[PDB]
């Protein structure tokens, strides 16, 4: 059936945080609908496709965002129903704190149209990069600030906390000259109750423009009541609340499994200094002198032709659509391929492609069945 | 200069 | 001081999920070190820079990953100390479940070298896109599977759960022909204890190649004990555990704030059908007929010259380095700019650039001080 | 075909 919806992301920082697949899908679209913040990103998008509509114009002063989101979602779905390949574009990751993307895809899917979200770089992705933390260590709780308050969502003092939309507590509507965020104090009360007055809170704003610096300003929970401080929080403000303490390891679980890493989390309070070059680190580095690639390591051993075609499949959605519809047909027609390369394409599976592109050791192969 | 592009709301 | 480290990401899916800034930083690097999974991504990177080293060769059978990670981290830092601009490349987001990137940057930073992480598209970013969920609704807990078990990290039955590295419970080492994951049953016990035998668990593997489909296979916690099922879990397997129930809203917090959305989370058990086109949705859509852009809406009104230069700053790290060192000097030298465009560049701040690129309403401006 | 590129470990 004719018509499809693909939602892509631009990332947070202007132009540069758009993925290659996002860009190519924008170029290939019959109709593009975008919701971005900065106008360089907007201008960039307009150079890539003739038929763009700015979804930002469906916001308004005193207008409930649900109305705006229904309207955005419907404008996309309508062009899908005319049989068109529609691309929606949202800043960051198009599915991370975004109603109208999930909305438009579920509608498109429930009426039997091809409906896909491509992931992008979120504000949380930026937060991790800019504040130098890893969700894995010591885990990550991520909430919308108001949902956190309204359903009294549990915090963990032993894991990362990320709070989106701290700049609009309780606000269901929109205003072009922002809002006061009068209910901010309500969040600040919940934070003090759960973490305490002296506990650190990092005010995070990712640079939007290539030349700008992030905001990574640490405050105490209590400092967030100072008018001068509270007023710096806005619509693109995210809070990071580090853990209060390391959590004791579990004796019972260590047994069944038959059993700090550098660097320390710098935003953590009373964080001990961690040594980079412990013995096992010094021993690991001494080994580099005599290091050879292990036997089962498989070096790249591919051709310009196979490199070019695997790039095309990733970057040229027309090349991909042929391939997807008949592997063997597509492979036969690619010029300057070795039989081993053609065969790998005909099969499509990751192993075959790895064998054709990598010089596989006799060992790995053996494994087989 | 107060950018506000919120693309989600919660029950309210 | 001479020498810098920039760590970038490739995203998960081959080539296409690399950001434009990642690609340009790879091109500009004196020395590139990469750790990617698929060889098309690897071959792509090698076309972009002469001086690449594959970090994957510092893994080995029975070799502790801490050794591998120290070695990766040291190879990068050493070229930084020779005064070189070093780019590290890791698949996905270079800071999400990645020791050696955080490690190499903290060392580079602690010795006074420029040290930056650019964010990328993580496996969790892909999970949200592919399984059609939003962390915001109803919140997200993200853990490394073993850390989850070892520190007995709290679950929330009312929020999303994402578990990384479910394919290597308790395993500190590496093997080129994978592992049995014998301690898997230990995780399956923790899940049953917290969620129950019938509770859904989604086996998520993001397609690595453009033509492939994700794995989005739902199982019961109890089904994960079947050998045939358990054996499908591997080193690139992530678990998504949806909520067991919606959490009652808090009466007290609703008052202080002076107060389902479509679509439903499809992986949630006994999930009720949600209506897309309720009255407020129908009323929102009726308004589209007479919709004009509001007064305070500010249309793009920019030039090829300003579009081109704002693109260059995002895509050409040399253009950016000039600009960063002298705004006014850089602006003066850009050809075909209006005074308003030159002025915006000289100031650098987002407002000035927005005024130069957008046709700002007399209203927004008024706000001012 | 069993890809295993784990770039983090936890205390053990
Ligand atoms: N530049 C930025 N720095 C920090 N947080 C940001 C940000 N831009 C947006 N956000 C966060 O995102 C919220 C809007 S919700 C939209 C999020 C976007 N889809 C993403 O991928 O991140 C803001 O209230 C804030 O919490
Ligand atoms: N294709 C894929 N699909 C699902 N999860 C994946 C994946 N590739 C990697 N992962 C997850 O990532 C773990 C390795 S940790 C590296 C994560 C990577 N930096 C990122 O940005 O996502 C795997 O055990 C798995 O849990």
């Amino acid at each position: 059936k004719a018509g499809s919806l693909t939602i892509v992301g631009t990332g947070i920082e202007s132009i540069g945080q758009m993925t290659l697949q996002a860009l190519s899908y924008i170029e290939a679209a019959a109709k593009v609908f975008y919701c971005v913040i900065d106008p360089a990103t907007e201008a960039f998008i307009l150079t890539k496709n003739k038929n763009c509509v700015d979804l930002y114009q469906y916001y308004d002063n005193g207008k409930s965002r649900l109305n705006t989101y229904t309207q955005m979602s419907e404008l996309m779905v309508r062009e899908v129903r005319k049989g068109l390949d529609v691309v929606g574009v949202f800043y960051g990751h198009p599915g991370v704190f975004v109603n109208p993307s999930h909305r438009a895809l579920a509608i498109a899917k429930s009426e039997g149209y091809r409906a896909r979200m491509l992931p992008g770089v979120s504000a949380e992705d930026c937060l991790f990069a800019d504040l130098c933390i890893d969700p894995s260590n010591p885990g990550c709780l991520t909430y919308e600030a108001s949902d956190f308050l309204i359903r009294d969502r549990p915090v963990s003092i032993h894991s990362h906390l990320v709070l989106f939309q701290v700049g609009c507590v309780g606000i269901a509507d929109f205003n072009f000259t922002g809002f006061d965020n009068n209910k901010f104090g309500v969040l600040v009360d919940r934070l003090e109750q759960e973490y305490g007055a002296e506990h650190p809170v990092v005010h995070y704003i990712a640079a939007m423009m290539p030349h700008q610096d992030p905001v990574t300003d640490k405050y105490t929970v209590a400092q967030l009541r100072e008018p001068e401080i509270a007023k710096r929080v806005g619509g693109v403000s995210t809070f990071y609340i580090p853990p209060k303490a390391r959590k004791a390891s579990n004796l019972d679980i260590i047994r069944r499994l038959e059993l700090r890493i550098y660097p320390a989390n710098q935003w953590e309070p009373d964080v001990p200094e961690v040594e980079p070059y412990r013995p096992s680190d010094q021993a690991a580095i001494a080994q580099l002198a005599d290091h050879a690639p292990p036997e089962q390591y498989q070096p790249l051993a591919t051709s310009k032709a196979m490199s070019d075609v695997m790039t095309k499949l990733a970057l040229d959605p027309k090349a991909l659509a042929d391939y997807k519809a008949d592997h063997r047909a597509f492979a036969q027609s690619v010029p300057d391929l070795t039989p081993q390369e053609r065969a790998a394409l005909e099969l499509g599976d990751s192993w075959a492609i790895r064998c054709a592109m990598k010089n596989m050791p006799s060992s790995l192969l053996d494994a087989a069945r | 200069g107060f950018p506000w592009v919120i693309v989600v709301g919660v029950p309210g």
